[PDB]
């Protein structure tokens, strides 16, 4: 559970800055599709 | 557009299935704490 | 876990509506392309 | 049509992500029934 | 290729999604084994 | 929570098998529009 703990905090970490990412580049998708 | 539309559809799904996500890691830890 | 089941409850249903959109938005690309 | 394409079966198994989701809230939800 | 590659960010947030979820999974299948 | 576990196990599986697809398919395109 120790082990458990810090790596679904990382997990969450991430995915957190990955969603980020996923949004600016679809802010991207159709700021340049034209 | 329809497509660069049903990409952002698909984000907002992960983005609200990870508010989910939170919430249930958030539940598992409160039973832990208590159930040990 | 009165506020948490409140909050899991209503993300829930907003989920199953996006899929549930998301899954006609899909069929309106796919009958385009054609 | 084959961005289309991809976009059904990202579409597909984020829908079993929820299914799985749905099923580890119902675990947390009994669990948290008992140990109340 | 602009949505060729979101798509790829999609993918591996479901996947690191799925592999949150299997650990969440873990944690309900463990507390409930003590429990009962 | 003997059915629970059965599904549980079902979906990772099948989540991991669909997401491994969605490469293939990611390939083609990271090909093709390109």
């Amino acid at each position: 559970w120790q082990e458990w703990e810090r790596k679904v905090d990382f997990l969450e970490e991430n995915i957190t800055a990955l969603l980020e990412e996923a949004q600016i580049q679809q802010e991207k998708n159709m700021y340049e599709l034209q | 557009a329809g497509i660069v539309q049903q990409q952002q559809q698909l984000l907002d799904v992960v983005k609200r299935q990870q508010e989910l996500l939170r919430l249930t890691v958030w539940g598992t830890k409160n039973l832990q704490t208590r159930v040990t």
